């Protein structure tokens, strides 16, 4: 393809993947609170 | 994927680490930090700082070449020290010119950050200064002299050489009473290394003018009352032996006896033991003596019974010297009175130096080794004065090695900018921009030259480029005023070796820091 | 009930049990995984650090990175291990191994929330591992090397020092260490001790001058400074022993109870002397090769008896230098004589010019064992890099000693294990199928990785190359490694263990198997 | 982990085993005051007031 | 030789200040210098001590607005934003970025110590001829309404690039596009409503045919009216005290307290019948009322609207043909506010009153029914720009070329200029002129393009004389915006180039930072 960009930029890689990551941490957090035998929390 | 510190804590105390563009941003930081810390002083007209300690009496040195400033300092970022350790490599190989390739290296990454904040692939841009650096050598190589056919021309070469280090630090201030004097040492060296053989005297006081080369040789001891005050025409030997205490090689020895007039018996015996060791040793008929240790009072005493100059205990470099000029023996075997080589001199006698006492050695046999003299108004003058004059020593010890030389500073340096901008005619391709950013980092060395001078930097740097695009390759910024002319009628050579050694070095150490990816800084080492 | 103490100190005690300890254990590696991807096999960078006393050492070499690290979690402290491990068995993908075993684990944690008992996981990455390893032998090719031929050897080096700064040259170095293998082999018991080879370096001059010498260096000057500086041809000797009269091992006391016994003594400290003189130059060696040092007397004696010698000599030093020589050890005048004497091709003194080190070099004319390598280069970093660098390569050849000692690399391996892999899983039933994937995934992820390092279009260039690869069925079709076009790696010739490669594979998935078990945890 | 920082967490039946362990707890002290026949448990407040109960 | 400052007081006067400002500078121009083109990606101020208050947005306005400093560089700068977003809009992003690269420039001509009124001077004489160059290149339009709706068109779809409504960019420039319609040529900004409701889709909003009201009606109004009457008011009817004081009720029975009361109670009636006097059918009162007026009101059972907002009075008097009025002798000395229908709507779940079929519509009330408060305020954020840039295009029909070709145009004559100029300031224009070019590039940047190979292409296009050459954001060619329709505002580029300037100006001719010793927190 020859050379050009090289992305030297991935501070915004490390912001997306630490906020997604505490997306599915805090979704997994209450993944016990929904269905007809579904559990609740205090 | 980029992201080691979010999950958890992998880290103890003082344990951290930085993976994007803020590492860079850190390495370059102290890069340039570096760099100005260096670039305010190269050139031959270049600059001079001061080095204080904290506290511990405030150790004062004076220096221009960047060298000992980078070891004193505690340098912090890995990039730094790395820096710091290539200006040591370059220092103990040649000298004069670690301030130029640190400088250089500093330079070439700041092209280096700017050309990678045009988002650029760093391992095209190391492959692009390898084959540029390749050419490089190779056309400097081509533009390479060799000399040494005669004698008058390769000796004003030698001058040259000498007075045109002697610009890049202070000694320029009196170049040329050190110049010829410089060489007259480098002839005593006649194909051998070792500098040490050449001796350094430093004494407060008196002047650099006064400061000369001794037309003989120099020792500083002490001698006995018993020995002469005057002599001549001296024939020497010299020893590394045992005469304080006659230690026998055997240790469990013990006397057992019960009288003591046995014990005055065997205290005789061993006294007249030493006595015959004496006579082994007299029976060489030198005429004076020197032993690597200590000449004990019952030897010494015999010696004055003799009447004869004896010198007491001296060092491994002296002995060294002496051998060297005079051309005896350190011999530790008296067997063999006729077996052996004397030392020659002749004349032998100290003389009063101001508030010092320096024994003077003329008419050695051989004029290898030589004894400095240095006089100046403060002790921090005397310890520059040495380093300078060192660095002045090995430069000339290097090119007595090898007569290629090359053209004045930066006239060099600017027909292989052309060269290269050849290259980049022929360079197609994103390497083409890295090249030519290589080209103009190599370029930007006279600039600040000329910026250490004095004197406008653009209209001289064009107008050299004009210069050289033409093939007058001869010509060059003036080292008198602020012009342009040959140099090859002014008189600056430059040996082509070292600052070979230094392009390729320079190289070297930058493609290994541009390699780097991420610093990881391991704890403090809590107290 | 109160609660009560029954764990003594529950105060300052702290558990951690069940998923959420997986969790942790999954985000600790990813992290480090990650953190360790940056220096992918042929193409890479290099990443510098700094320990707690201020060093500055840099490489891709992982397992000194991850050594010197003052690491918190012992997960990383476990990788550093296996790291180790991985370097002091082959000494190449010291990064590709855990950069394996964390895609393995990122597998991992993507099928446990989906419910899945571990053992399932450690099942289907055991199953998976002797599907990978299996074909992976079954696609190596011998490699017939002989005493006379060297450019696959050449070509092998010239490749492994790819993504190490050392391929600046990139060709006399496997020449020289092909030569060096060469002469220290032992060839009847496929053995080869690196002890044998004094990997030594200075700074100053440049990587050109990296070489090979047929011989041994010492680093001491002559006892007698004066003394004539160099020598041709000669012959040498090993004493065991000071020049200093034989006192015995027991505490003595000579008594002395006459002045004759003084005249006896001092008369026979001599005797002794010239008689060891007379002794050994009646062996007619040129040289001595002694190692406690001796007096000042027998410095003269030998400068008027003009053979050299030197004194202080090291042990291993000492070993190496009889070892090379041929002859044997001589503790002794007793056992002295001119039959186990050494001969020396030639020797000489230099002193790097500049600098102030004295190092006398041993060139034998006659067959040798031990030889020895030295470097010149930019600083001590530089030294010691070219030191790991062709340490590593030389565990390579050792490896390479055998045949069938090379797979094609650059990551094309990891293209067909992972097309192996999933031929194989497909056409199984199901609860094992979702790991094997996952060790598929896991396997092209070093393509992946390594088409980012290099900075090419990664997912084109792992399609393209794959659908390549596909449709005709070669282990020669590998990512640009040159980054020049020409992927079908008949050309380009990646040239590069096959042991390494296996060996990666089987501590990834054992270690990634023992992590999977750990669920339950207790820290203070 | 979990974004619940500044505060503490607990599941399992141990927690719901824990639920038992405060009200089985409750249990015991008035264990002695029962319907028909009981014992009358003493109380003692900070004050010092002198108080009965069955 | 001396201390001289106070305990927290700093002088810096050498370049170690100017090295301090240019770096706070860059640290500003790289935050914000993702916020630009069609491809850039919104930031988060995130809070901790301001109660964990957070907000989402992308012109670089609200950032400059959120974030302090010590550098009094930055804070300059700052104002500079502020400056610019009080004009028309976006373009704080492009003047930031470009103060930026400029002070970028300057370092590197530092680099080679010149003093800087060379720069100054030639600075400005590039200034003077690129403005001049740029007027000559305007291109104006509203000669037809067709040519002019479609220019208006091409301006905002442009503007939605730079933001995140372009998801829905057909749905929302067009829109935009006809409330500044609804201005009918007035200059006034504050007649536009901005409207907040969670929940639905950014395409689930919609402009009414029409008004709303968010206030709570009386005791007794009928929910719907039609054909109504309208009347707004401003007065007592709480009691409607007599507003005058230092009058006391003094005597010595409570019938006269009584008869007092019964009264008051027949003043207020009074009052009541002198407004019904007037006839209406609708009732406006800008704030609130009492309990008996209330009930006078319900036996007259009109519309009485309690508790208003003068801005929305005064909108509303503006809208439905109707003025405040305070007195009520004059049943033929007041023009009469109307509609069609007056109706209840429930919106979220908030309750509105509806004006369908309205006699005039110059207000406007845009309804947000957002998906989420952050995405509802940044689109509020948003349409205030993009409503900003409608009626400063409107107010001056002037346009220019974006996609860098007036900038390329600019940057060429520039060259040519420093080309015909002798001494250092033409290679400083030129790198003046480079430093313009930083600015296309940059947002080539944002794409991730071939950057020198685009930017020799428009240099190459630019120097043949092409005048119309753009950049195709589409794909990343190179093409003409008369065909693609990429057009901005004169004033706006005009005003984004002189205020660079003067802040470059201004920036540049600082020689020593002074921060005086802090007072305490």
């Amino acid at each position: 393809r020859g050379k050009g960009a090289y992305q030297d930029r991935d501070k915004p890689a490390q912001i997306r993947f630490s906020n997604i990551s505490a997306a599915k941490a805090v979704a997994d957090a209450i993944r016990t609170s929904l269905g007809p035998k579904g559990m609740d929390k205090m | 994927a980029s992201l080691s510190l979010a999950p958890v804590n992998i880290f103890k105390a003082g344990a951290d680490e930085e993976r994007a563009e803020t590492a860079r941003l850190t390495s370059f930081i102290g890069a340039i930090a570096i760099g100005d810390l260096v670039k305010s002083t190269l050139g031959p007209k270049g600059m001079d700082k001061i080095l204080l300690s904290s506290g511990r009496d405030a150790s004062l040195m004076v220096t221009n070449d960047g060298a000992t400033i980078l070891k004193n300092i505690g340098v912090d970022n890995p990039a730094a020290k790395v820096l710091v350790d290539m200006s040591r490599v370059q220092d103990d190989e040649v000298g004069d010119g670690t301030t130029s390739v640190t400088v250089l290296a500093a330079e070439l990454l700041r092209e280096a950050e700017s050309l990678i904040a045009k988002k650029i692939h760093p391992q095209t841009i190391i492959a692009g200064w390898r084959e540029a650096t390749k050419a490089a050598r190779e056309a400097l190589l081509s533009s390479a002299v060799d000399h040494g056919s005669d004698e008058v021309k390769f000796r004003q070469d030698l001058m040259n050489i000498a007075g045109t280090t002697l610009s890049s630090k202070l000694l320029t201030h009196h170049k040329d009473h050190f110049t010829k004097l410089a060489v007259e040492a480098v002839l005593r060296l006649k194909g051998s290394g070792n500098l040490e053989a050449i001796h350094i005297i430093k004494k407060l006081g008196g002047s650099l003018a006064d400061s000369y080369l001794d037309e003989g040789f120099l020792l500083d001891k002490k001698i006995g009352v018993n020995q002469p005050k005057r002599i001549e025409n001296a024939k020497i030997l010299i020893a590394n032996t045992g005469m304080d205490t006659d230690k026998i090689k055997i240790f469990g020895s013990r006397v057992r006896v019960d009288s003591t007039a046995k014990v005055a018996e065997i205290e005789h015996a061993e006294k007249e033991k030493m006595k015959e060791k004496v006579e082994r040793i007299l029976k060489h008929g030198i005429n004076c003596f020197i032993n690597r240790q200590l000449i004990y009072n019952y030897p010494e005493q015999l010696f004055g019974a003799a009447g004869v100059m004896a010198i007491e205990h001296a060092d491994f470099a002296g002995v060294e010297r002496l051998a060297l000029v005079t051309g005896g023996e350190i011999a530790s075997t008296f067997d063999h009175p006729e077996l052996v080589k004397l030392g020659s001199c002749k004349l032998i006698e100290e003389v009063m130096i101001g508030e010092d006492k320096l024994i003077h050695f003329s008419g050695v046999a051989l004029g290898e080794a030589c004894t400095i003299v240095l006089r100046g108004a403060t002790q921090q003058i005397l310890d520059e004065a040495e380093r300078s004059l060192h660095d002045a020593l090995c430069v000339l010890a290097q090119t007595v090695k090898d007569s290629r030389t090359v053209y004045g500073g930066g006239c060099s340096e600017m027909l292989m900018a052309h060269a290269v901008t050849q290259l980049a005619n022929r360079t197609p391709g994103k390497e083409a921009v890295a090249m030519e950013s290589y080209a103009k980092a190599l370029r930007m060395l006279p600039t600040i030259i000329a910026d250490n001078a004095g004197y406008d930097s653009a209209d001289l740097v064009a107008q050299l480029r004009a210069a050289h695009s033409e093939g007058n390759t001869t010509a060059g910024l003036d080292m008198r005023e602020g012009t342009i002319g040959d140099m090859a009628i002014l008189g600056i050579t430059e040996s082509f070796q070292v600052k070979r050694q230094v392009l390729l070095s320079a190289a070297e150490a930058a493609e290994v820091i541009l390699r780097v990816d991420n610093i990881i800084k391991a704890a403090p080492r809590k107290r | 009930g109160r609660p009560f103490l029954i764990i003594k100190d529950q105060d300052r005690k702290s558990r951690l049990m069940g998923l959420e300890a997986l969790k942790s254990h999954i985000m600790a590696a990813k992290a480090v995984a990650n953190t360790m991807r940056t220096s992918l096999g042929p193409n890479g960078l290099d990443k510098m650090m700094v320990d707690k006393d201020g060093d500055v050492t840099v490489t891709n070499d992982g397992a000194t990175i991850l050594s010197m690290m003052d690491v918190d979690h012992q997960i990383a402290k476990l990788m550093v291990e296996l790291s180790k491990s991985q370097d002091d068995e082959i000494g190449d993908g010291t990064t590709g191994v855990v950069v394996l075993a964390g895609a393995l684990l990122e597998e991992a944690e993507q099928l446990l929330d989906r419910g899945i008992h571990p053992i399932r996981i450690a099942d289907g990455y055991e199953q998976a591992a002797r599907v990978a390893i299996e074909h992976l032998d079954k696609i190596s090719d011998s490699v017939l090397v002989d005493i006379k031929d060297t450019e696959p050897l050449i070509q092998t080096a010239k490749t492994t020092l790819g993504s190490k700064v050392v391929n600046s040259c990139h060709r006399q170095m496997a020449e020289i260490a092909v030569n060096a293998v060469l002469t220290v082999a032992d060839m009847e018991r496929r053995d080869v001790d690196f002890e044998l080879i004094k990997v030594e370096g200075k700074v100053g001059g440049r990587l050109e001058d990296t070489k090979l010498i047929k011989g041994v260096i010492v680093d001491k000057d002559f006892s007698h400074p004066q003394m004539p500086k160099k020598v041709e041809d000669a012959k040498i000797a090993i004493l065991t022993c000071p020049f200093e009269p034989p006192k015995p091992k027991t505490k003595h006391k000579l008594d002395v109870t006459s002045v004759e016994d003084y005249k006896a003594l001092q008369k026979y400290e001599k005797e002794k002397f010239e008689e060891m003189i007379q002794q050994i130059k009646e062996t007619g060696a040129n040289l001595a090769i002694c190692q406690w040092g001796f007096d000042d007397e027998a410095n003269h004696l030998l400068l008027q008896n003009n053979l050299p010698a030197v004194r202080w000599v090291g042990g291993p030093e000492i070993e190496l230098i009889a070892i090379a020589t041929g002859g044997r050890i001589v503790p002794r005048f007793s056992e002295l004589t001119a039959e186990k004497l050494g001969f020396a091709g030639l020797v000489q003194e230099i002193s790097f010019g500049t600098t102030k080190d004295k190092m006398l070099v041993i060139e034998q004319c006659k067959n040798s064992r031990a030889v020895t390598i030295f470097i010149r280069g930019g600083n001590k970093m530089i030294i010691e890099e070219a030191k790991r660098s062709l340490h590593d390569a030389l565990c390579v050849i050792r490896n390479l000693i055998r045949d069938n000692r090379v797979v094609y690399g650059g990551g094309a391996a990891e293209i067909s294990c992972a097309l192996a892999v999933s031929q194989e899983a497909d056409k199984c039933p199901t609860l094992e199928q979702y790991a094997m994937r996952a060790f598929a995934d896991a396997l092209e992820v070093i393509p992946m990785a390594l088409s980012e390092n290099s900075g090419m279009n990664p997912i084109q260039t792992m399609t393209e190359v794959r659908a390549r690869q596909v449709k005709e069925m070669n282990p020669a079709l590998g990512i640009d490694c040159l980054h020049k076009g020409t992927n079908d790696m008949k050309q380009q010739h990646v040239i590069e263990t096959l042991i390494g490669k296996k060996q990666q594979i089987s501590l990834a998935t054992q270690m990634v198997r023992m992590i999977l078990k750990i669920d339950d945890i207790r820290k203070p | 982990g979990p974004l619940s920082v500044f505060g503490d967490r607990s599941t399992g039946e141990t927690i719901r085993s824990q639920n038992v362990m405060a009200a089985a707890s409750i249990a015991n002290i008035v264990k002695s005051s029962l319907g028909p026949v009981g014992l009358d448990k003493m109380l003692v407040d900070d004050i010092g007031d002198v108080t009965i109960t069955n």
